[PDB]
DNA sequence: GGCCTTATTAAATGACTTCTCCGTACGCTTGC
DNA sequence: GCAAGCGTACGGA
């Protein structure tokens, strides 16, 4: 088996080459890869080398919060600074005859593994040696790439650089794959960009399950949410009306017009008293303002031709100055209609 | 003197744009009326017309071919698409959101100064102010109407009518009287003279009945649903900020090769202009280089140059040092 | 003392994403908008210092539609040129990223000499400014001063469920959390903060040279909604920022 | 100097084509009176009547089968179907909608004012025009109607209507005064020397009392109703925007095999007309190796080559080319 | 206060588009 | 003469 899966993955040279090749990568790259359980490439592809940590903890099993200490990830991530060395991270990944991974076979240091390897390389104690000794990732530098935060501690700020973490994210998105949890997949990373992040987990994990940690349903924006809070307008122009003049009706043949305006836009586009306009002093006094008023003349009264309660907006396009018995009038014909 | 750029230099974008969302209404009715604008589903069948190779095609070329799609239409009873959309300027100065050397963060302060007192931002803010003018922002829905109007509104006063099918995408214009005005608001609020501005942009195409009308698509991917998915904003159609930032944004007619390519392009580090497959700054005219000129070797650009330069400092982006391992 | 609510703010693209989680931004993302907006009114000299902020949801979209299956699919923005050795290329790499919009409503717990309508100007002049956890506020209703629990507009408050979570089903944390919501179906999960990854140091690449740096994994917890009509102390929504030898918290007390 | 077609080529549609609302009518009155046409949800008991195996056919051969279904029925008063919709022309050279080569799109523009020197748009804006006063949109509804008419407004103007049943599929007229009237109009949008035309057409079916109306089914993909759906545009029935077009787009009397067909195909890439399944232009005479030869190869093809490369430049596409 | 019907059946044949979304050392070539 | 810019394999549940 093991054999023909290392020759089935070098490229198309012929077969004694392309094995001797495919160790020969092998132990080139080892040294150059890292175990870690947080990787900066995993935000942005572009920050350069290996930034990352390795959070041994665990003590935190009951302080009320989730992180890689507390949470029982179970896989070790393997991470590089570049896909060309790559190579360990598939080496490892490998499954022999009993289904079990190079990674269990190599501490166990299996009879299995030794005599299949030694029957095609010499340098088996080595590549095994510098698989079990990866030094752990460690940060040493900054990138405008990674996400840098200032959080305030005793009125000072530090500044925090915050690193994604891997193995809560391949241990995440493998629950959620079996659980009724409301959950979404995210499913934004190509291969290639997966690659060179350079994680054996994100590579495995390009398209992970998230949490979905949204609202109460019945809060989502929906059209007639957004209609509720669209105002309507009357048609008429006060300063067109042969009959009105200065925002005031002069002439009584007109007011048909202003009931028939109501009604026509009033119909069916009820609002309740917490979703109306508020009736403004700023709205009148800016209509009266527009006429050259003071005040309200004597006997006169401002209404407005679409009601709030039907929809009118409160602006000074829906507002009309009636005398007070045409402003009876129209209030009753428009109660009437509307069975206020 | 300064070796190199800070590690941290970024600016926030200076010119804001908010999602629009799209009404529909009768032009003669525009100022009172409007209804809500629905994407609709719309399935297709297909036949197979792609490029296939010939012992595919063989295959191939006669099956049907279904397709999920989404499409937007107004009713049979208006006539005219309604889009409204907002815009806050923030000054340019006041929005460098971080850099790691105060003597760099001195000297493009200084230049700023400089160019401020060149030109305070007036030729951009014209610029900016004609292609809100120009009605650019409604991409493919201008290839056909046969009344445009653009109504601008800053802080509840409206500004007249502009109408926005007399101008030539091609050129800008240095003497509408309202394009001056606002564009001197604009280049007050760029300066630092005011903390900010909102300004409100109303807009009527007069298309025809039932004709369609088009949404920006949204980037989504999935399994099944490679089809076309448009936009939808509250439940109405709308278009993406960034799509009409993007059209605010082509001011650039100084790139060198422009005597050749007589159209304006988007303001981009590189001039990379999605819809030509080369950038128009490589090399010595890229914003780096210039940026680097201007600042580590303190020579005095042509104005074009600096115009370019402060147009990229509006854009705003992440501008550091190249990163090293 | 005095309470400032910023009623119905609207917000355009939140950034939705954290490492674990897709929808409500992070609790650090308001709390770190309200000290944005306390150093912009220092700066002014109105001293105002904001000791904590309630976060009232009144609506929400995901940017993305509803599969048929429910499930919803997360838009993008085409993204532009990163910087890097490939940024001259007219196609850029396409990395996590998901995006809210929001209508939410703040209650800030205010200090300060002035606490009256003058101030309540002075922020209506600042917030112009500012930005929601990388979101533009489009608009908003009012910014007033209030008094008591009747003052609020109806709406849904979030808040800390640490004893839900610590008295879920006790095989593991993740599992803790995963019985927790599968129990409590309105319950979500927050990013609540971070813990140290390394010691207090100075390294290369700082933002800022002279501030005292961490690296961190994010923090999360399980938290809830609570109705502002039903809400009976107003402390019960507050959230407050706090450290413990190298935890960054926010939390409610 | 142009190597291959860009990495990205793509052309708008330029015969923009607006969903089609159905309404009844009693042919009498008909420019007086309109009503509203529904779409009526029916299910259905069917037999189980598809071609079975014998092991299968001897145990459910006898069975019922129910079914969803919807269907449209005119009215028992009214007796003419009535079809509005609208046309909106743009300039073919104006239209290219995405390139990657200044130098591709030079030449493709050059080409198209070469077609523009050696003809008017006007040869297939005739034949478009055609498809107008065919009534060909119509499809299943035009089988057996007693008289159909067709007519045609601009903009306010009214021409006289067309008598629809007077026109034999198979040809195209050249020389009917309204249909060279009209074509001229389209002609010039597509030359570029207007901006655009808006063309709505009132189409008058004459049927019969209460008989059975055709609007367009709608897809559907393994979705639970599997029953045929059908089309409401704003409530009433409808046609989709696409089964106009490809209506109109049946003006191709080009391609190799036509002496021995004798009938106009859909405009196709590959010529795949649906109707037969044999496809017309596989191989040399496809779109692709005639805009390359066009193009990349400036070999000056056959008039009625550039004929059916233009009408495809009509229709509009994604030409893209990948790059190795 | 009692109850909400028993059988039979859920189709066939074809199709699910093409394009872009990769960082890097390694060393070879051009610019200062 | 010395350092910056560019074409290319390299790698993979």
């Amino acid at each position: 088996l093991r054999n023909k899966i290392l020759a089935a993955i070098s490229q198309k040279i012929p077969e004694e080459q392309k094995i001797n090749k495919y160790i020969e990568g092998l132990f080139q790259s080892i040294d150059k890869n890292h175990l870690a359980t947080h990787v900066a490439k995993f935000t942005e592809t572009n920050s350069p080398g290996n930034i990352g940590a390795y959070d041994i903890l665990s003590s935190d099993m009951n302080c009320g919060y989730l992180d890689t200490a507390n949470a029982g990830w179970k896989e070790p991530d393997i991470v590089t600074n570049d896909a060309k060395y790559k190579r360990p991270q598939g080496f490892v990944a490998m499954e022999m005859s009993d289904g079990r991974t190079v990674m269990e076979h190599l501490q166990e240091d299996s009879a299995e593994l030794r005599h299949e390897m030694e029957e095609l390389t010499d340098k088996y104690d080595e590549i095994r040696d510098g698989i079990l000794n990866m030094p752990s990732m460690q940060p040493y530098r900054t990138n405008q790439f990674i996400k840098q935060v200032f959080f305030p501690v005793g009125g000072s700020y530090h500044l925090l650089s915050i690193l994604p973490s891997t193995v809560l994210n391949y241990e995440v998105s493998d629950r959620l794959y079996r659980s009724k949890i409301p959950k979404i997949r995210l499913r934004l990373l190509s291969s290639n960009a997966a690659s060179t992040t350079g994680s054996r987990l994100v590579s495995k994990n390009k398209w992970p399950l998230v949490f979905q940690a949204l609202p109460p349903k019945f809060l989502e924006k929906n059209l007639a949410k957004a209609l509720d809070k669209e105002y309507l307008l009357p048609d008429i122009n006060i300063d067109e009306l042969e009959g009105v003049d200065n925002g005031c009706l002069i002439d009584e043949a007109l007011l048909p017009l202003i009931i028939d305006e109501g009604k026509r836009k009033g119909e069916g586009n009820y609002r309740p008293r917490h979703l109306r306009d508020e009736r403004k002093e700023e709205t009148v006094q800016a209509f009266l303002d527009k006429y050259g008023y003071c005040n309200i003349p004597v006997g006169y009264e401002v209404h407005h031709i679409v009601p709030l309660s039907q929809g009118g907006a409160d602006s000074i396009k829906n507002m009309i100055m009636l005398s007070i018995e045409h402003h009876e009038r129209v209030t009753e014909a428009h109660a009437s209609y509307f069975k206020w | 003197t300064l070796k190199s750029r800070p590690e941290n230099l970024s600016f926030a974008r200076c010119l804001n744009t908010t999602e629009a969302k799209f009404w529909q209404t009768d032009f003669l009715k525009r100022h009172t009326f409007k209804l809500p604008l629905l994407i609709t589903d719309k399935a297709v069948l297909a036949s197979k017309g792609h490029e296939m190779p010939p012992d595919k095609l063989e295959k191939e070329i006669m099956d049907p071919n279904p397709q999920k799609s989404q499409s937007c239409t107004l009713s049979t009873e208006c006539d005219t698409l309604r889009i409204d959309f907002g815009i806050k300027v923030l000054p340019v100065k006041e929005s460098m959101y971080s850099c790691s050397d105060y003597n760099y963060r001195t000297a493009i302060y200084q230049k700023i100064d400089e160019y401020i007192a060149e030109d305070g931002f007036l030729t951009l803010a014209k610029r900016y102010v004609n292609n809100i003018a120009n009605a650019r922002f409604l991409w493919r829905n201008r290839k056909g109407a046969e009344i445009i109007e653009t109504i601008v509104t800053i802080e509840d006063k409206e500004y007249p009518s502009f109408n926005s099918k007399s101008f030539n995408l091609d050129t800008f214009v240095e003497d509408n009287a309202t394009i001056n005005e606002i564009a001197q608001q604009i280049a007050d609020t760029f300066a630092g003279k005011r903390e900010y501005l909102n300004i409100y942009v109303t807009c009527f195409v007069k298309i025809g009945c039932a004709m369609e009308v088009y949404p920006s698509q949204e980037m989504t991917f999935d399994d099944d649903d490679k089809g076309k998915k448009l936009f939808k904003f509250e439940g109405s159609a709308g278009m993406h900020s960034q799509k009409i930032n993007n059209a605010l944004r082509t001011i650039d007619t100084w790139y060198p090769d422009y005597t050749t390519y007589e159209f304006p392009i988007p303001v981009e580090n590189y001039g990379a202009a999605r819809s030509i497959g080369i950038p128009f700054r490589p090399d010595t005219k890229s914003f780096y280089k210039l940026i680097d000129r201007m600042i580590l070797k303190n020579e005095d650009l042509p104005i074009e140059d600096k115009h370019y330069v402060m147009a990229i400092l509006i854009r705003g982006g992440m501008f550091s040092k190249k990163q090293e391992k | 003392k005095g309470y400032i609510l910023l009623e119905k703010v609207n917000i355009e693209n939140a950034n939705a994403f954290n490492n674990i989680i897709v929808g409500i931004p992070a609790i650090t993302s308001f709390l770190g908008f309200a000290r944005a907006l306390e150093r912009k009114l220092n700066a002014k000299e109105i001293a105002i210092r904001i000791n904590g902020v309630g976060l009232e949801f009144h609506e929400y979209e995901l940017k993305g539609y509803k599969n048929k299956r429910g499930q919803y699919v997360t838009s993008c923005p085409l993204p532009g040129s990163i910087p890097g050795q490939n940024e001259k290329k007219l196609d850029a790499h396409i990395m996590n990223q998901a995006y809210i919009d929001l209508n939410m409503s703040f209650l800030l717990e205010v200090e300060g000499p002035h606490v009256d309508m003058s101030t309540c100007k002075s922020i209506k002049s600042t917030m112009e400014t500012l930005r929601i956890a990388g979101g533009i506020i489009r608009n908003y209703k009012k910014i007033r001063l209030i008094d008591t629990l009747a003052d609020i507009p109806y709406g849904y408050f979030l808040t800390l469920r640490q004893d839900n979570l610590n008295d879920a089903a006790g095989d593991d944390m993740l599992d803790k959390m995963i019985h927790a919501l599968q129990q409590e179906d309105t319950l979500v999960p927050i990013a609540v903060g971070f813990k140290a990854l390394s010691e207090v140091g100075h390294v290369e690449g700082q933002r800022d040279p002279e501030k005292d740096h961490c690296f961190v994994e994010s923090i999360f917890s399980l938290g809830g909604f609570e109705c502002s009509k039903i809400l009976e102390d107003i402390n019960s929504c507050l959230w407050r920022y706090k450290t413990e030898e190298g935890l960054y918290l926010c939390t409610i007390i």
